[PDB]
RNA sequence: CACGGCGCGUCGCGGCGCGCGCGAGCGAGCGCACGGGGUCGGCGGCGAUGUCGGCUACCCACCCGACCCGUCUUGAAACACGGACCAAGGAGUCUAACACGUGCGCGAGUCGGGGGCUCGCACGAAAGCCGCCGUGGCGCAAUGAAGGUGAAGGCCGGCGUCGCCGGCCGAGGUGGGAUCCCGAGGCCUUCCAGUCCGCCGAGGGCGCACCACCGGCCCGUCUCGCCCGCCGCGCCGG
RNA sequence: UAGUAGCUGGUUCCCUCCAAAGUUUCCCUCAGGAUAGCUGGCGCUCUCGCCCGCAGUUUUAUCCGGUAAAGCGAAU
RNA sequence: AGCCGGGCGUGGAAUGCGAGUGCCUAGUGGGCCACUUUUGGUAAGCAGAACUGGCGCUGCGGGAUGAACCGAACGCCGGGU
RNA sequence: CCCAUACCCGGCCGUCGCUGGCAGUCGGCAGAGCGAGAAAGAGAGUGGCGCGGACGCUACGCCGCGACGAGUAGGAGGGCCGCUGCGGUGAGCCUUGAAGCCUAGGGCGCGG
RNA sequence: AUCUAAUUAGUGACGCGCAUGAAUGGAUGAACGAGAUUCCCACUGUCCCUACCUACUAUCCAGCGAAACCACAGCCAAGG
RNA sequence: CCGUGGAGCAGAAGGGCAAAAGCUCGCUUGAUCUUGAUUUUCAGUACGAAUACAGACCGUGAAAGCGGGGCCUCACGAUC
RNA sequence: ACCCACUAAUAGGGAACGUGAGCUGGGUUUAGACCGUCGUGAGACAGGUUAGUUUUACCCUACUGAUGAUGUGUUGUUGC
């Protein structure tokens, strides 16, 4: 029942809520078992880069963001072509490669 | 802390601070926001009024991002450089002015509020208030539009 | 339990005195109200434009608002354990200066006439109301007649 | 017996800080001093500000100090606030001020020492002037918290212009049955 | 008789009142007490195996008082209900949300909660650091269903019967307002000239926060009416 | 599934201070709620050691009324 | 009618008393009794209202006994009335 | 003439108020006051032997005056009241006897 | 009307039937019924009006041994 | 000729009304468009009802004026 | 309530409308049935009819009886 004044609220716990909670008492531990992996794969792969391939420059899509530059997820064919690398090659010799990505500009 | 809580003091007086005419039984008024219109319609109407009902136009797949548009004023207008720009274009005596770009800083619109010093600025945003303008026109300086 | 129809139990309240019907003598229409007159409230059956609810009925208040017919006043109404300063219009017709008022303001004007007269003079002068103080001592003259008995009268039944 | 009520017999106000940290408490050690064994009723205040809360000692901007500073008459005398001295930026000429305050903000501070006044606390305060001559005792605006637009007479009430709690502003909160004379009754 | 010096005595009404000087407003001791709450600088007995002290607590006697608790109830000792007795257990907790009050840090900003770097690892699953990891949240702008719009102005010189450019000044006004400023006068002693410093104080200032009221500005909507702009002079825009 | 119960029963230490209501309005409302009222806590703004206000009171003025009484040689 | 500026304090009845203001808020929403006024009822320790005070929430002296009557309201004690 | 927890006088506890007082323990480097009906300086200046003196002040402390003290439902404060475990600390205690339990013993606190 | 000294009972008639009635069956009826009623004969302790006798208990003892229930308990009159 | 209302004003009752609020004629549609304020029950919330205004278009009258329904007190309805 | 008979008279009442761990259970008042009226129906009837488990005392007191206690030194007899 309302009190004199406040907000009318609605908590979304009319189901069986306490079956259904994620715990987050392995933080740490998740931490630190991937940061193992992380160094594992870093030795691994001896003289390369750690991070991986390098990734190609993009404009995110969106009214709000189009004056940000991220990391794509690979360099298009059209880029490759015209830089002179072979699509098979440069993934092998370290060149992250997408065919979906367009070149409008 | 349970040390610091009301419970602690309530031990040994039968009621627990509930009263003995009106127990505490489970959910006299009914559970949650029951009895809007009919039992707490008096409470709903003197604290939150326009609760019931529907008005205005609906909107499907709407998304943030075609709307976003932040905003800033023209008392903070010579926030979004450094001082030393604003002094040299002070002192300066070429009459050249600076160049503050708000698009840049993340901001859309410049909408105009405060007072400006009296200095030229040539402000370059994306969206211009007409109170805005005449106050850069006013001060002296240029308004230009980016897309 | 009761009604609560705007005119219940004014039967006495809002009627005409006796031998006082029909039309309305106008110098209470061909009376000034200016802004802030102390005023008095009296219901007038003969007209019903603009008649006050009979809860204001007999209550003085204070002129804020001058109209074409009608005047607007602010008055105190007690609702249960407080008083609310509330404004209403009523027609002139059911209102009239108030009196208490101009006897108040009078004595202002002659006190401050007083107070500006011996001043040069230099005299003490009583402004104040005091109260009715008791009876001070004075002298009973017999005029060579004794004053006469006084004795109860006997019962005897009148019926 | 005795025909008398204990309702407001004791009072309510506030004997010493709630707070419990050890140099406001000196502070108010040295002002208790001060206020009882002066007359002067400047330290009186002083000493009653501090003991009040944080919401009760709300904070000064600097273009409200200039601004109450600027009046005729105050020139060069010694601005004291028992709050905290925030910095505001839509200002841009600053004079020479003598500030005295419990904290002051880092750029505050900068803004004040390049203009080239002087930061003074309540203490070195006590050494300059005992009594507080030539003091200008301001405050910041204490109903400036978001709290008191909803105080007050209720919403949903004739001429009340009282903000309601609503968890989110938008079309479907609280806009349609006591809002408009289109559905229902409008206050 | 809570009268007591000498003067100059009008400081005066006819002397009394009542003023001006008299090393300049300093006589000292002892003593008694109906005097800002009790002292005696007064005494007397009984003390080693039968006596001294021990509020309370152990038992007993007497006088007065005294109905069994808990609970619902207008009303409980009730011919209302629970209770043979004892031991142990036994009931406003935790999470989320919101509101308000309080304490702390920073402050127009604030916050690493997610991730990463730190030779992973007793404690340590902690702690430290990131700053071009502040994405992001909350706050800094509101209003409108929406298209959208989006938060002062006040004075002089240039064509009052100014079109309209400059010179400026700058974020209202009234009332009440803790504090502060000023300050007519006023705070002592041989006199007299004459200061310093500090306190007092008529009136008068500047007026914090806050309240009330009057204006002003922004968005929606209504009424009235005229003017202005052009890359596209229009069912345009202001 | 520890189902719901506006309905019974119970609800564990001491001292100190303050201290009620069974009334208004709405509810398929009448063994219950919401809302005013009554309570407590937390404060804050001033005040005196000329003056401000306030009052379950009186006084002086000034209005308001249709009960007790009375009347029917006055209206019904 | 609103604005400015100026002049008037014997603070213009008695009595008493510091006042104003803001948040958050529990319990309560079965009542009963008495003088007076009063409706229904033959009447009732009945049913229903108005004002005030009580009981409930309250012990104490008295009415032998007693929720309400009369007196008087309460920290632990000595004396007096 | 008798007596209530009422009234008067006195003692003691506590609460509230005075938003009372005290940093002045200013000592042979000193001078012991700010109770006294009257808003404010024991004001500063310039000319005509014996080496001595109690307590205090955990200022969250100590001290002084007045008034007051019923209480269910309920609200708040203080507990050097109590139980269990954790971080500190007591150069703590303890087989020359810990915990627990029993007691016609001695005491403290209004009470826990 | 009969039954009895006496009959709210029973049986036989009367029918205006609160509210009888025809396979929601009406009327009758031999035989039968641990079915429901009234009267008569016989018989009797049902009664007037109680008494006596027998067996097993109860009673006391040896042995063995619970349970219900229990605020505290247990003499009355009146008052409130 | 007398006639203070002893009639009528739609309805219950009460109040009010005489060159009128009654009766008879003439002309009309203020029963129209619009923003606010206030009163009545009240929590001082809605609905309903009502009161003074203000801004336009009108009606009527020679005009002053009066009129945004019925002389007043009742004849009515949220969200979706 | 009424009647028959006797009698001296066949007066009226209370005690939780005395008295169910005293009886009985004919009546009311469960569940089975039948009829009449009512209801579309399940069903209803202060209408009629028939059949339908009546538990426990060893506690306290009261009461009826039975030992005994109490003082006179112990006992006994006779007594008031
Ligand atoms: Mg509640
Ligand atoms: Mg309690
Ligand atoms: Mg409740
Ligand atoms: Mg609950
Ligand atoms: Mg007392
Ligand atoms: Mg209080
Ligand atoms: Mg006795
Ligand atoms: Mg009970
Ligand atoms: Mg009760
Ligand atoms: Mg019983
Ligand atoms: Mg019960
Ligand atoms: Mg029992
Ligand atoms: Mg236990
Ligand atoms: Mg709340
Ligand atoms: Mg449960
Ligand atoms: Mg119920
Ligand atoms: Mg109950
Ligand atoms: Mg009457
Ligand atoms: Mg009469
Ligand atoms: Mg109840
Ligand atoms: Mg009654
Ligand atoms: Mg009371
Ligand atoms: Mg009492
Ligand atoms: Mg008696
Ligand atoms: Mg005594
Ligand atoms: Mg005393
Ligand atoms: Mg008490
Ligand atoms: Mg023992
Ligand atoms: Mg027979
Ligand atoms: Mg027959
Ligand atoms: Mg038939
Ligand atoms: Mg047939
Ligand atoms: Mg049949
Ligand atoms: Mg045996
Ligand atoms: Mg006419
Ligand atoms: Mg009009
Ligand atoms: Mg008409
Ligand atoms: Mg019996
Ligand atoms: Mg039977
Ligand atoms: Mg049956
Ligand atoms: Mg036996």
């Amino acid at each position: 029942a309302p009190s004199r004044n406040g907000m009318i609220l609605k908590p979304h716990f009319h189901k069986d809520w306490q079956r259904r909670v994620a715990t987050w008492f392995n933080q740490p531990a998740r931490k630190i078992r991937r940061r193992k992996a992380r160094q594992a794969r870093a030795r691994r792969i001896a003289p390369r880069p750690a991070a991986g391939p390098i990734r190609p420059i993009v404009r995110c899509p969106t009214v709000r963001y189009h004056t940000k530059v991220r990391a794509g997820r690979g360099f298009s064919l059209e880029e490759l072509r015209v830089a002179g690398i072979h699509k098979k090659v440069a993934r092998t010799i370290g060149i992250s490669v997408d065919p979906r990505r367009r070149n409008k500009s | 802390p349970s040390r610091l809580r009301k419970t602690r003091k309530l031990r040994g007086h039968v009621s627990h601070g509930h009263g003995r005419i009106g127990k505490h039984r489970k959910h006299p008024g009914g559970r949650g926001n029951a009895g809007g219109m009919h039992h707490h319609r008096i409470n709903f109407d003197k604290y939150h009024p326009g609760y019931f009902g529907k008005v205005g136009m609906r909107h499907y797949h709407l998304k943030r991002n075609q709307s976003f548009c932040p905003t800033v004023n023209l008392d903070k207008l010579w926030t979004l450089v450094s001082e030393q720009t604003r002094v040299n274009a002070a002192k300066n005596k070429t009459g050249a002015a600076p160049i503050i770009d708000v698009v840049r800083s993340g901001y859309y619109k410049v909408l105009g509020k405060g007072k400006l010093p009296k200095q030229p600025v040539i402000v370059k945003a994306k969206f211009f208030s007409r109170r805005a303008e005449e106050k850069i026109k006013g001060v002296g300086g240029a308004c230009v539009l980016v897309a | 339990t009761n009604t609560k129809g705007k005119r219940r139990g004014t039967r006495y309240m809002f009627s005409r005195p006796f031998r006082k019907h029909g039309v309305v003598p106008l110098a209470t229409y061909m009376r000034i109200y200016k802004k802030g007159d102390i005023v008095d409230i009296k219901g007038m059956g003969t007209v019903q434009k603009g008649m006050p609810h009979k809860c204001y009925h007999g209550k003085t208040g204070r002129v804020y608002n001058v109209t074409q017919h009608a005047v607007g006043i602010v008055v105190n109404k007690q609702v249960k354990g407080k008083i609310l300063a509330k404004r209403i219009n009523v027609r002139i017709e059911h209102i009239k200066h108030s009196k208490s008022r101009d006897s108040f303001l009078k004595r202002v004007k002659e006190n401050d006439q007083k107070k500006k007269e011996a001043k040069e003079k230099g005299t003490w002068v009583q402004l104040k109301r005091q109260p009715a103080p008791p009876r001070e001592a004075h002298f009973v003259r017999t005029n060579g007649k004794e004053p006469e008995l006084l004795e109860p009268i006997p019962y005897e039944f009148m019926a | 017996g005795v025909d008398i009520r204990h309702n407001k017999d004791r009072k309510v106000r506030r004997k010493e800080p709630k707070s419990q940290d050890i140099y406001l408490r000196l502070l108010v050690k040295l002002y208790r001093f001060l206020a009882r064994r002066t007359n002067s009723t400047f330290n009186q205040v002083v000493l009653k500000r501090l003991f009040m809360s944080r919401t009760n000692r709300p904070p000064l901007s600097l273009s409200r100090m200039i601004r109450k500073m600027k009046l005729p008459g105050r020139e060069n005398k010694t601005a004291v606030v028992v709050g905290t001295v925030t910095d505001d930026v839509r200002v841009q000429e600053v004079p020479k001020l003598k500030v005295c305050a419990l904290r002051v903000t880092s750029r505050a501070r900068s803004r004040i020492l390049k203009a080239g006044g002087k930061i003074l606390t309540f203490d070195q305060l006590a050494l300059d002037s005992p009594k507080g001559r030539g003091t200008v005792l301001l405050s910041g605006p204490r109903k400036g918290r978001e709290v008191y637009r909803h105080f007050g007479k209720a919403p949903g009430t004739p001429h009340s212009h009282t903000k309601p709690y609503v968890r989110s502003k938008g079309r479907k909160f609280e806009r349609a049955r006591g809002r408009r004379a289109s559905r229902g009754y409008k206050n």
